[PDB]
């Protein structure tokens, strides 16, 4: 009951995919092997951790999850990795051509090819279920199968499922690790594709993640290894109301009510702390008022925006480790007292709280510091519209010219979509900043 | 109030099979439309290159008008 | 894998074709017995790119050997690396081409070109998944210029979405004093414009000067000359060999390269010909670019950098990022973030760091112009003509390759002159 099934789609999607499953077995007691010497259920259960795992009459603990991407070099690694005897390999799907950084070839060329396999894997996945949910699509704004095939995949989900929610973990854009000139392209179009088939998407800046891993985790140049260890722990920190259940546990629907006052307006901002080195953590305990102090510091944000330039509609800490309400209470106190944090008038102003006993959890090898207590809010800002506006800038401007267009074209789209796309931002900017304006 | 809610809950079945069969239908256009514009780009240049291989054969036949055996 | 079909022809191609496979085998381990006996693990990971696995463990370059004459394919046979290609791979006519672009496009070409899609169907139909093509020949002959371009076009009618990739050299009269290579060369620019993906433009010109002006080399042989191209090619296919995130495959680099599609003639550059600083400001200097244009003159479309060795990272990205902001005014504005850049842990041969550079920059216009130049001096008088009349050819499709070319400059102009406001 209340499975979720994640999906992971091309190669940031899968490798975010590595990171979050070795994070969960370890949180869990799960072995590579997939055993589970604590769960004297063999065979099944309705644990609050069977939300994400099925398990077999061996007592395999498996993900249920789907790996896709159009070639097969990334998913391979999973294949013979680690932790290759974790999944079922009809869970790992792979093409032998790529989507070139094309939206367009993840879409249709390519992605038609496959797409019909990808639904039936899936639906195998959903026949195990006895309450299915709905799912989490982790996917590049960027690449041609990120943005391309996870669109194709979300509008055939949403036919095959229905009504069912469906969340992403989205992976924006940065300069500083991005591989295609096009990739303001490919988000645009599949912002404006999907927007209508999800329901929450949180977008995590790879620039944002970038400045993290530098700052609080002094490493010179991070590698996509770095990125997702970071990404893992916020992806963890959203997804503890699924998998662990207490007294003070906040199911992440109910967080949900809270943040989407309208349908579009469903893309919550994220913010963790404390990201600290080991070095620092042996110098340093982080109180529960340091944590969530931090959750207002704009470096700490996923997503670079000035939240300062927007209204909140809401506001949500998620706590994990040695937490109590009296100390969040505090916490908060001091915060609304230090910090203006401005709310439309048109929704009430109190922070929507959960607490997850479990503590946080890292993985060795890893930079993150092992701590006693976690936080990751999630705020509603009309700031994060800032990151659409610095996307709509670049396309605009290779637009103008039609820069690589033909690309597209090439591939049987049309120019009208690329506008239409467009459009569809402009509107979305525009709703933003409708929603902000106060009632007279 | 029973045929009321009746109709509420007939509205909610409504508008889950509506937004199944609008989201079915746009993404047939789209995939009809991109399968015609794709097709349609190819035969373009291979017809282009099938003119080249009809020029490449005017001109060999050219260079037998210019025998004087 | 993702295999790519190579092909080299004439004499020029077949030249730097075979030094090519010299420098890549040597960087993949591969001995002249077609066997592997490197170190690292790196060489073999995407070894089936360019080479097949036969009986015994044995890799054979996918290589196709293609010339009117046999002369240049017998002494590769004899070469070092000779015995290395698949002997049923090379495809030679009797007759040669005689510096004459029709005889290699229309005619004799044309009478042996279907030999040549035999091995070439072979090849492809061995492939896992292939992802295109690559050309080796020069413009200024006859076989390379004229049978080229032809064989591009019959390929691209068998394999329409599939990525065509030349290394295509440039003449230019301190290398080669044959009068009608202006000629042969816009007409195979006139076919390159339509029928290729991406080109790279390796000029005579500029290897010349290199070698005379930078290597102090009085009397620069063919030799001299195909060390630079060979030490290219290595540099601009890296990312195609090697594990890799960035440009990994044909398709990516251009779409990463061309937003334009005529627009896919690429400046290569290399450097050294040292720190990260001093490898950064050689790769992007005039005096290092294989074609004879100065950058300066014009403005980026796109650029392809890869660095190779073992280097710190934290610097290149500081100073990839500090050539670009101090240069500014030499990249479009309306493309953002049009540099990209790859690193590849193995060196080049003898090199401890190396950086290789790929640009699409509208300064390329000198080059065409240089040949039109030549071109017209000789059309304007009808000079030479009788060559290509008399294989069936007449003077509208030398009209129409001039205004075809002439119009490729002025679209590199309008691109340059371009505003974002
Ligand atoms: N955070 C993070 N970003 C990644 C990772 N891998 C790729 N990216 C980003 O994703 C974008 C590129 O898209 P990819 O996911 O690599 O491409 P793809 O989805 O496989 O699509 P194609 O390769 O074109 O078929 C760039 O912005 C990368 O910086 C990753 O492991 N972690
Ligand atoms: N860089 C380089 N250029 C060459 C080589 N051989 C010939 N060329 C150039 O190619 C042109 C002659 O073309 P050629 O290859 O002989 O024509 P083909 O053999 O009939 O196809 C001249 O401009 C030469 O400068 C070579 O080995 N290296
Ligand atoms: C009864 C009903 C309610 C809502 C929706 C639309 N919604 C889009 C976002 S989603 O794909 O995550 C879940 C469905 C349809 C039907
Ligand atoms: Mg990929
Ligand atoms: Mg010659």
């Amino acid at each position: 009951m209340r499975e979720c099934i994640s999906i992971h789609v091309g190669q940031a999607g899968v490798q975010i995919g590595n990171a979050c499953w070795e994070l969960y077995c370890l949180e869990h007691g799960i072995q590579p092997d997939g055993q589970m010497p604590s769960d004297k259920t063999i065979g099944g259960g309705d644990d609050s951790f069977n939300t994400f795992f099925s398990e077999t009459g061996a007592g395999k603990h498996v993900p249920r999850a789907v790996f896709v991407d159009l070639e097969p070099t990334v998913i391979d690694e999973v294949r013979t990795g680690t932790y290759r005897q974790l999944f079922h390999p009809e869970q790992l799907i792979t093409g032998k051509e790529d989507a070139a950084n094309n939206y367009a070839r993840g879409h249709y060329t390519i992605g038609k090819e496959i797409i019909d396999l990808v639904l039936d894997r899936i639906r195998k996945l959903a026949d195990q279920c006895t309450g299915l949910q709905g799912f989490l699509v982790f996917h590049s704004f960027g690449g041609g199968t990120g943005s391309g095939f996870t669109s194709l995949l979300m509008e055939r989900l949403s036919v095959d499922y229905g009504k069912k929610s469906k969340l992403e973990f989205s992976i924006y854009p940065a300069p500083q690790v991005s591989t295609a000139v096009v990739e303001p392209y490919n988000s645009i179009l599949t912002t404006h594709t999907t927007l209508e088939h999800s329901d929450c998407a949180f977008m995590v800046d790879n620039e944002a993640i970038y400045d993290i891993c530098r700052r609080n985790l002094d490493i010179e140049r991070p590698t996509y290894t770095n990125l997702n260890r970071l990404i893992s722990q916020i992806v963890s920190s959203i997804t503890a109301s699924l998998r662990f259940d207490g007294a003070l546990n906040v199911d992440l629907t109910e967080f949900q009510t809270n943040l989407v006052p309208y349908p579009r307006i469903h893309f919550p901002l994220a913010t963790y702390a404390p990201v600290i080195s080991a070095e620092k953590a042996y110098h340093e305990q982080l109180s529960v008022a340091e944590i969530t102090n931090a959750c207002f510091e704009p470096a700490n944000q996923m997503v670079k925006c000035d939240p300062r330039h927007g209204k909140y509609m809401a506001c949500c800490l998620l706590y994990r480790g040695d937490v109590v309400p009296k100390d969040v209470n505090a916490a908060i106190a001091t915060i609304k007292t230090k910090r203006s944090i401005q709310f439309v008038d048109w929704c009430p102003t109190g922070f929507k709280v959960g607490i997850n006993y479990q503590p946080p959890t890292v993985v060795p090898g890893g930079d993150l510091a092992k701590v006693q207590r976690a936080v990751c809010m999630l705020s509603n800002t009309t700031a994060i519209a800032e990151a659409w506006a610095r996307l709509d800038h670049k396309f605009d401007l290779m637009y103008a010219k039609r820069a690589f267009v033909h690309w597209y074209v090439g591939e049987g789209m049309e120019e009208g979509e690329f506008s239409e796309a467009r459009e569809d931002m402009a509107a979305l900017e525009k709703d933003y900043e409708e929603v902000g304006v106060d009632s007279v | 109030k029973r045929e009321h809610e009746r109709e509420v809950i007939q509205k909610a079945i409504e508008e889950n099979n509506n937004f199944i069969k609008m989201a079915k239908e746009k993404l047939a256009q789209k995939m009809e439309s991109n399968k015609e514009n794709r097709e349609a780009h190819l035969a373009a240049m291979l017809e282009r290159l099938q003119e080249k291989d009809k020029h490449a054969e005017e001109v060999r036949k050219n260079k037998e008008l210019k025998e004087e055996a | 894998m993702r295999e790519i079909v190579h092909i080299q022809a004439g004499q020029c191609g077949n030249q730097i074709g075979a030094k090519f496979w010299e420098v890549i085998s040597d960087e993949h381990g591969i001995d002249p017995t077609g066997s592997y006996h490197g170190d690292s693990d790196l060489q073999l990971e995407r070894i089936n790119v360019y080479y097949n696995e036969a009986t015994g463990n044995k890799y054979v370059p996918r290589a196709i050997l293609v010339d009117l004459e046999p002369g240049t394919m017998d002494s590769v046979r004899s070469g070092p690396f000779g015995q290395i290609f698949r002997p049923d791979n090379f495809v030679f006519g009797q007759s040669g081409a005689g510096n004459n672009w029709a005889k290699g496009h229309y005619t004799e070409g044309a009478e042996l070109v279907d030999s040549v899609l035999d091995v070439v169907r072979k090849e492809s139909e061995s492939c896992d998944c292939l992802q295109g093509f690559q050309l080796t020949h020069s413009l200024g002959g006859g076989t390379g210029s004229g049978m080229g371009t032809l064989l591009i076009s019959k390929i691209r009618e068998e394999y329409p979405d599939r990525i065509m990739n030349t290394f295509s050299v440039m003449p230019s009269p301190k290398v080669s004093d044959t009068v009608v290579e202006p000629y042969n060369a816009t007409l195979s620019v006139h076919q390159l414009v339509e029928n290729t993906d991406e080109t790279y433009c390796i000029d005579n010109e500029a290897l010349y000067d290199i070698c005379f002006r930078t290597l102090k080399l009085t009397t620069p042989t063919y030799g001299d000359l195909n060390h630079l191209v060979s030490a290219t090619m290595s540099g601009v296919t890296t990312c195609l060999r090697f594990p890799g995130q960035l440009n990994a495959d044909l398709r990516k680099l251009a779409v990463n390269m061309v937003p334009f599609p005529r627009l896919h003639f690429f400046m290569p550059g290399f450097a050294p010909l040292l720190t990260v600083p001093e490898l950064t400001q050689q790769m992007f200097d005039s005096k290092n670019m294989m074609a004879a244009c100065d950058p300066r003159h014009g403005r980026y479309l796109t650029v392809a950098a890869i660095f190779r060795g073992r280097m710190s990272m934290k610097e290149v990205d500081e100073q990839m990022l500090n050539v670009q902001n101090k240069n500014s005014s030499y990249f479009v504005e309306w493309i953002p973030n049009n540099v990209k850049t790859a690193v590849c842990d193995i060196p080049p041969r003898g090199l401890k760091m190396s950086a290789t550079f790929i640009g699409n920059s509208t300064a390329i216009q000198e080059l065409f112009k240089r040949i039109s130049e030549q071109f017209t001096a000789m059309f304007r008088r009808k000079a030479f003509l009788h060559w290509y009349t008399g294989e069936g050819m007449d003077e509208m499709e030398f009209t129409e390759a001039e205004s075809n070319m002439n119009d490729l400059v002025s679209e590199y102009q309008q691109y340059q002159d371009a505003t974002a406001d």
